[PDB]
């Protein structure tokens, strides 16, 4: 039922892409 | 009131850190607790971002890295 | 005269974190026990109602020779009883004063029991804070026992500590200067500073002026006068490093050959009855490390050339990128003003449909529900400064067990 | 005989052999498929799980075989760039590789049995075998053969030493020697793969025009032309692709029928390799002796 890991990877990569510029 | 100093510890990164040409290539040194959980990140380059974190299972750790657009 | 079940109170003997700690004797066959007296009257008053089940928490599940063992915790509608191991002899600190100093032979023997049980601590995630030589007793056979745990706390993984608790002396830098820590490496520092006092009979640091006692601390500095062995002082340099990073570890003091001479085996790991098959697997593999772990690779840079047996797997990209010849950065730093960065991290999390919940005004505790899996994923979010003009926004994961 | 490391496999779990601490990489689906394959050579990895980010789990594996099936398949020859590689996600590559080749993903629970490892290695036919917690859905470790032996030889007094493993090779029946796939000194390397891809096996022994073994071409030995970008000229032979290790590889690790079954399983982890070549005292390759052969006479002695 999905990594735990990888949802928290995938989780941080949605909140850098607005934040890095 | 400010924000707290970053602790040390922290600025140890097992990924960075290069291992034995004798060991096997997925092996990695024993990691401190404090760093677990943490995410790790490479300069983002092209239009792929490399993600990274350590977990623990038991007594067994795991440093997974994730490439992604 | 008040007594619990078969133990009548007698003789008050404990300073205690605030509540006293008397003798009990067992009304039947003289057995002696140490209560730990704390009334509801007087821990109500304050919010340490969970510092003191943090105590208890710890101290429960312990069990090592050189640990005061918790028998029971029997409350009344008036008070709480800590039944613990009694032990005759009181402090070391009485240890000291009476004779002179200790041999190299007798105060070692202390400090690897004493060690024994930090090591214990520290393997159950419990960290103890206040560890002076007030807080090791000694039973009858003159042997170390740990004792007082009211500062303790158990150490969690991903998270530092603060709080700052010890005595004025005996605690480590990074904690007298209010700043975060891991936990081990502040018990390391006040064991070093106890090594001293067992080898010299006095303090390192020490001072009336407690604000001048404080600087004398931070700045890594103390005598090793005269008769000092040699390879001892290499120890206590090395247990009282400011720096945190380069300070000894328990693994550093093990292999130290100081430590090392002759020191009793049954401290330490090494050395339905699958039990005497899965402690005998065991050993089996910390005896083929290499197996487990990846090792370091040899130091000097300064070598013409290098000649060592490469693994199989990893040749070809070794042959590559090293004939004749990235980073990971921890989350990610700016350089805008710390409440204005926060400002605009939570836009983005407003902007994803995240559910936060701001614990600090630089610490985050967002939460997101996985449209897919129906799955709630958390995660911490923490600022940090790093330069004198740049900060660091930590990223920590946070697992859930239901 | 029968009963002692069958014993043994089934009573130890997966989680023992998963190192105190290693490192995994995983690909998310939407990624092209040549950056990834440096990727591999970036960390020195062979393989990696495969994270559909639309389905919220994970889909397969990444492993060399799928860098020799993308270069033997759209390998335009060869002045004109590899077209279908250089513009080509993941994801659309399983839109056409996998399909009429269809494996699908093959894992294991860490408190599964070690036994049911081995099981499901020689039962699926895979080298690689994804470690997955049940809870949590996080991949800790890829099982091999490789690790697996080298724990059977760690962790077993011989004290109860069976019989078969003083035992002769030609006698014990363990090993393939009939229609042998293996490359000569001046064979191309495209013509290597298409070997790797219709026989399917683990390595191709070099032999020279008598038929003698002079080194071996791996799979492994494949991320070379990813490693050095070599990977557009496919016309030059097998010998000179493996150039790169030269007279750093020490020779090919081989075997006889007269000596132990303990003999080649002891020089086999002492060697960290998959396979040992067998051979005569003309040095003529006559079988092939692999992980896989030795692991199936131990699961089913
Ligand atoms: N080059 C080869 N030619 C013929 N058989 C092979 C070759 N390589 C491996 N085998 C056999 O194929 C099976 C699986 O080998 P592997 O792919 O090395 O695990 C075993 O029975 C091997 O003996
Ligand atoms: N029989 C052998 N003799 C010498 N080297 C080998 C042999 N088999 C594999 N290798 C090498 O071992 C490494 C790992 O390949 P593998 O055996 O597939 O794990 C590669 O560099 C191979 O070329």
């Amino acid at each position: 039922p999905g990594s735990h890991t990888i949802e928290f990877f995938e989780m941080c990569a949605n909140l850098i892409k607005i934040l890095a510029q | 009131k400010s924000p707290p100093i970053l602790p040390p510890h922290l600025l140890q990164v097992i990924l960075n850190k290069d291992t034995n040409i004798s060991c096997d290539p997925a092996l990695l040194p024993e990691p401190n607790h404090v760093m677990l959980n943490h995410l790790y990140a490479l300069s983002i380059k092209d239009s792929v971002m490399v993600l990274s974190a350590t977990h623990r299972y038991k007594k067994k750790y795991v440093t997974t890295l994730l490439y992604k657009p | 005269r008040v007594k619990i079940g078969h133990y009548i109170l007698g003789d008050t003997l404990g300073v205690g974190t605030f509540g006293k700690v008397k003798v009990g004797k067992h009304e039947l066959t003289g057995h002696k026990v140490a209560v730990k007296i704390l009334n509801r009257q007087k821990i109500r008053s304050l919010d340490v109602v969970g510092k003191i089940r943090r105590e208890i928490q710890n101290l429960k599940l312990f069990r090592h020779p050189h640990i005061i063992k918790l028998y029971q915790v029997i409350s009344t509608p008036s008070d709480i009883f800590m039944v613990m191991e009694y032990v005759s002899g009181g402090e070391l600190f009485d240890y000291i004063c009476k004779n002179g100093r200790l041999d190299e032979k007798e105060s070692r023997r202390l400090f690897q029991q004493i060690l024994s049980g930090v090591d214990y601590c520290h393997r159950h995630m419990v960290v103890h804070r206040d560890l002076k030589p007030e807080n090791v007793l000694l039973d009858a056979h003159m042997n170390a026992k740990i004792a007082d745990f009211g500062l303790s706390n158990m150490m969690s993984d991903g998270e530092f500590l603060r709080t700052s608790c010890g005595s004025p002396n005996y605690a480590a830098p990074e904690v007298i200067s209010g700043r975060l820590y891991a936990g081990p490496e502040v018990d390391i520092w006040s064991s070093g500073v106890i090594l001293y006092a067992l080898l010299c009979g006095t303090l390192p640091f020490d001072d009336d002026h407690v604000p001048t006692l404080f600087k004398k601390i931070c700045d890594g500095i103390f005598y090793t006068p005269q008769y000092l062995n040699p390879s001892v002082i290499s120890l206590l340099k090395h247990m009282l490093q400011v720096d945190p990073m380069k300070r000894a570890t328990i693994k550093d003091i093990r292999e130290h050959e100081w430590f090392k001479q002759d020191l009793p085996k049954y401290l330490f790991p090494e050395d339905a009855v699958a039990y005497h098959l899965i402690i005998d697997n065991r050993r089996i593999m910390n005896e083929a490390k290499d197996f487990y772990l990846a090792t370091s690779p040899p130091d000097s840079f300064l070598d013409d050339h290098h000649l060592t047996r490469p693994h199989p797997e990893r040749v070809p990209f070794l042959v590559a990128e090293t004939p004749r010849a990235a980073k990971w950065h921890l989350g990610i730093r700016s350089q805008s003003r710390p409440n204005d960065i926060m400002a605009e991290v939570c836009r983005a999390i407003k902007q994803l449909d995240y559910e936060w919940k701001v614990v600090n005004p630089y610490y985050l505790r967002v939460r997101r529900k996985n449209p897919v899996t129906s799955t709630f994923s958390k995660m911490s979010l923490q600022l940090y400064q790093v330069d004198s003009r740049t900060y660091l926004l930590d990223f920590r994961s946070i697992d859930d067990e239901i | 005989n029968s009963s002692v490391y069958t014993t043994f496999m089934k009573s130890h779990r997966c989680y023992d052999l998963i190192p105190t601490s290693s490192k995994l990489v995983v690909f998310d689906t939407s990624l092209q498929v040549k950056k990834a394959f440096f990727a591999l050579v970036t960390n020195g990895v062979r393989a990696a799980p495969l994270w559909d980010s639309k389905k919220q789990s994970f889909v397969g594996m990444l492993t060399i075989t799928d860098f020799i099936n993308i270069l033997h398949r759209y390998y335009k020859s060869a002045l004109v760039q590899i077209y279908e590689l250089e513009e080509h996600k993941i994801e659309t590559w399983r839109e056409v590789y996998l399909q009429d080749s269809f494996k699908p993903l093959v894992c294991i629970s860490p408190n599964a049995s070690l036994f049911d490892a081995v099981s499901s290695l020689i039962r699926n036919k895979i080298h690689r075998l994804p470690v997955i917690d049940p809870e949590s859905g996080n991949t800790l470790y890829i099982l091999t053969h490789k690790r697996i032996l080298k724990f059977l030889k760690l962790f077993i007094t011989e004290f109860p030493k069976p019989e078969f493993m003083s035992k002769s090779l030609e006698e014990l029946q363990i090993g393939t020697y009939a229609n042998i796939a293996m490359v000569r000194t001046t064979t191309p390397v495209y013509v290597a793969l298409g070997i790797f891809v219709q026989h399917r096996v683990s390595a191709l022994p070099v032999v020279d025009e008598k038929g003698r073994v002079v080194d071996i071409y791996s799979k492994f030995d494949v991320i070379n032309l990813a490693a050095e970008k070599t990977y557009n000229n496919l016309d030059v032979s097998v010998t000179k692709a493996l150039q790169h290790r030269s007279h750093y590889f020490e020779g090919v690790l081989k075997c006889y029928l007269h000596e132990t079954l303990e003999a080649i399983i002891n020089r086999l982890v002492e060697a960290e390799v998959h396979r040992l070549v067998v051979v005569d005292e003309h040095d003529v390759v006559k079988g092939i002796v692999s992980l896989s052969d030795i692991l199936q006479a131990l699961v089913l002695t």
